[PDB]
């Protein structure tokens, strides 16, 4: 009959990965495990638990090398390449279209993006590697609508 | 460093043996 | 992952745990909790949705920029050491080590603080204790921030440094009693060179590095234990150690070490073998070049000819000097190249006396050692040279000549009586039997029965002894050779000295199948383990038992 077994042991998985307290799924996973009748008291067990801090491990690591003399924008530029290098080796045109059936109006972080010209950048890069994509030809005419 | 000059005992029994070598040797050589 | 962060003012699983526990809004306090404590770019904020919506995790971005981040901040800190004046240098890294010490223990930061600390000439004091309290800190940590904790807790050092004294002592047991037994190689046969690559000196050479002060305690322990032990192999320890240091060009010790031109000159002896005449007489000018005020440094000069592969390059080098002598039919007393082989070779015999009680005078010269007792030991020569000659003459006639077998009383007297003159005996007797001198060999054997200090008992002699009577292992057969050799030598001593029932057990091992059986039988019941007999000598009687009776199905 009914799932509930199954559901909550697929969410205390993702419970027990590393910093998943930070992930954005947490919220949909957490409904998932509540809706499946989920006990919550080794929730906050296994979230704490496996918390290590990466992303703050990673401020850190900037401000030592900024202390130490590297220009901050350099520091902020590998970073954003990075995000920059993951967004292109996982680029799924049919994801990107999705943004646009989900709502015929584009969503907010859309035209902040737009404000900074690494992401302008990426946009160009994302329109030649897939020349027939409808969200990319979207986005650089509002670039060039701008 | 200091050595009394008159050979010992010991030493001239070894210069006697050498002759005696040299005289073997010698005949050794030719006969 | 880790309490370290607290001290910084940054959350970590605990703050979280005490932040959801009775919340009275959990889903706010974990939305709040993602943005206090990503990345914190603004730039970031915009574009994260479109990774989130591609399904890649945070982690795998937030990872990525880790590992290049950490990498990039690696470099900096050696390109900061090996950039710049001095005090910006060393201030900035002094900045970041003050920074991320805290979090010395985080697995993925602990890298940053080791890298940091590697290139610190002075790490300060209070970071230097709080590492030498953790085990796994102190342990997993690089050399150059471990020389400056030695440098000032001797103690520590020394907690380091015996375990490898240990086991260069039993190393060295071990080789003297491998049954390895040849002429081919012995103890002696690996050149310096060759030693000095072994893991213990390796080892001790880069604990040392350049601190003057760890070599200096090094020195000490070396003084120490060769005191308390009188085992010689400290010795050579000690000539590896400032010898592996002048290959590595170290002249921070080098160059301060009043011992280190005689010990590179001795070297080279050593690798030869031999002691010409040049360095012979360099050695000369080192030891009289001893200024009055400084006279310990004889002290350490002695140490390091009590060097076993010192002393036997020196004894063989006597050797070659009386054996070339005879050719030149000189006296010794007409050989200044042969006294100072003598002055070099008494010196390091006396080594441990002189620590001792410390008396740094040079040892007076026995006369008479010279007079009586060296040109005894060239006339067995010239007898010998005769005996050859005489067998090459026809007409024996009446009286084929027989061997001399006769040793003037007063020979044996200067064997147990004399460090030195039973040195060399002892090396000549095992030249000739090197030269499977049989008749040679059996004249000198009796008469080592009763030696000075128990010297031709000791493991370097009889581990020589023992492996160049290999070539002669067939006059084994014979039985009068076989118990002039164990009921006229070995069996003398092996009731009361240990290592002699070693030897002896271990030359039958080697020697089992040319024994006689029923000699075999007998010598194996003479050499039983006594009760009080250690490890060593039981299983070396149990070896004996299995080859013996693997030897009867032939």
């Amino acid at each position: 009959g009914e799932d509930d077994a199954e559901v909550q042991q697929e969410c205390l998985h993702k419970f027990s990965t590393r910093d998943y307290i930070m992930e954005p799924s947490i919220f949909n996973t957490l409904k998932r495990y509540f809706q499946a009748g989920g006990s919550p008291e080794n929730v906050i067990q296994l979230l704490s638990e496996n918390y290590t801090a990466v992303a703050q491990t990673v401020n850190l690591l900037a401000e030592w090398l900024i202390q130490t003399g590297v220009e901050p924008v350099q520091v902020q530029e590998t970073v954003e390449n990075h995000l920059k290098s993951l967004l292109i080796k996982h680029f799924d045109p049919r994801k990107a279209d999705s943004i646009f059936t989900e709502e015929g109006e584009t969503p907010a972080w859309l035209e902040q993006m737009i404000a900074h010209t690494t992401w302008r950048d990426l946009f160009y890069k994302l329109a030649e590697a897939h020349p027939d994509c409808l969200m990319l030809n979207f986005t650089v005419k509002l670039i060039s609508d701008a | 460093l200091v050595i009394p000059p008159g050979m010992s005992e010991e030493e001239e029994a070894l210069q006697k043996k050498f002759m005696k070598l040299k005289k073997k040797k010698k005949a050794l050589m030719a006969l | 992952m880790f309490a370290g962060l607290q001290d910084l003012g940054v959350a970590n699983g605990e703050d979280l745990k005490e932040t959801l526990t009775n919340c009275t809004e959990p889903l706010k306090a974990i939305e709040q909790f993602q943005t206090e404590n990503g990345v914190l770019l603004p730039s970031l904020q915009s574009a994260l949705p479109f990774l989130d919506l591609h399904g890649t995790p945070r982690l795998e971005f937030h990872q990525s920029v880790f590992d290049e981040l950490r990498d990039k901040l690696l470099e900096r800190v050696s390109a900061i050491a090996s950039e710049g004046k001095a005090e910006e240098r060393y201030k900035k890294l002094e900045d970041l080590l003050e920074k991320s010490f805290s979090l010395v223990k985080m697995p993925s930061l602990q890298p940053v603080v080791m890298c940091v600390m590697k290139h610190l000439p002075k790490v300060p004091e209070k970071k230097l204790k709080l590492v030498m309290a953790d085990k796994e800190l102190y342990r997993a940590c690089a050399v150059e921030v471990k020389r400056q904790i030695w440098q000032d807790n001797q103690a520590l050092f020394g907690d380091e440094v015996s375990p490898l004294l240990k086991q260069y002592i039993l190393e060295k047991e071990s080789a003297l009693f491998s049954t390895e037994l040849s002429v081919l190689h012995n103890f002696f046969s690996p050149s310096p060179k060759t030693r000095r690559q072994g893991e213990v000196v390796q080892r001790l050479t880069r604990m040392v590095g350049k601190n003057v002060k760890l070599y200096d305690m090094v020195l000490q322990f070396l003084r120490t234990l060769f005191l308390r032990t009188r085992n010689v192999h400290y010795c050579t320890l000690r000539a590896e150690l400032l010898m592996s240091l002048h290959d590595l060009d170290v002249g921070e010790i080098c160059t301060v070490d009043p011992c280190h031109k005689f010990t590179w000159c001795l070297d080279a002896c050593i690798r030869e073998r031999f002691v010409d005449s040049k360095r012979a007489r360099e050695l000369q000018g080192f030891l009289d070049g001893v200024k009055k005020g400084q006279e310990q440094v004889l002290g350490d000069l002695s140490m390091i000819l009590c060097d076993p592969f010192a002393i036997n390059t020196l004894a063989l080098s006597t050797v070659r000097h009386l054996q070339e002598l005879v050719g030149q039919e000189t006296l010794p007393r007409d050989s200044p190249d042969l006294l100072l082989l003598l002055r070099l070779l008494a010196l390091g015999q006396g080594a441990w006396d002189m620590i001792d009680s410390q008396v740094f005078k040079e040892p007076k010269m026995e006369v008479e050692l010279i007079t009586r007792f060296l040109p005894m030991l060239m006339s067995f020569l010239v007898d010998d040279y005769t005996f050859n000659v005489d067998q090459k003459l026809p007409a024996e006639e009446k009286a084929p000549v027989s061997y001399p077998n006769t040793l003037p009383e007063s020979f044996t007297k200067f064997l147990q009586e004399q460090r030195m003159a039973c040195e060399v005996g002892l090396y000549y007797v095992l030249h000739i039997t090197k030269q499977r001198n049989k008749n040679a060999l059996l004249r000198l054997l009796p008469g080592l029965v009763e030696t000075f200090g128990d010297l031709a008992f000791g493991d370097i002699f009889l581990h020589l002894l023992t492996g160049n009577l290999a070539l002669l292992a067939d006059e084994f057969a014979l039985e009068d050779f076989c118990s002039s050799l164990f009921d006229g030598f070995f069996l003398t001593a092996s009731p009361r000295k240990e290592n002699v029932h070693r030897h002896a057990l271990r030359l039958l091992i080697h020697l089992h199948p040319r024994v006689a059986p029923s000699k075999l039988e007998a010598l194996q019941k003479a050499l039983e383990p006594t009760g009080q007999s250690g490890e060593a000598v039981k299983e070396l009687y149990s070896q004996l038992g299995e080859k013996l009776e693997q030897l009867d199905h032939r």
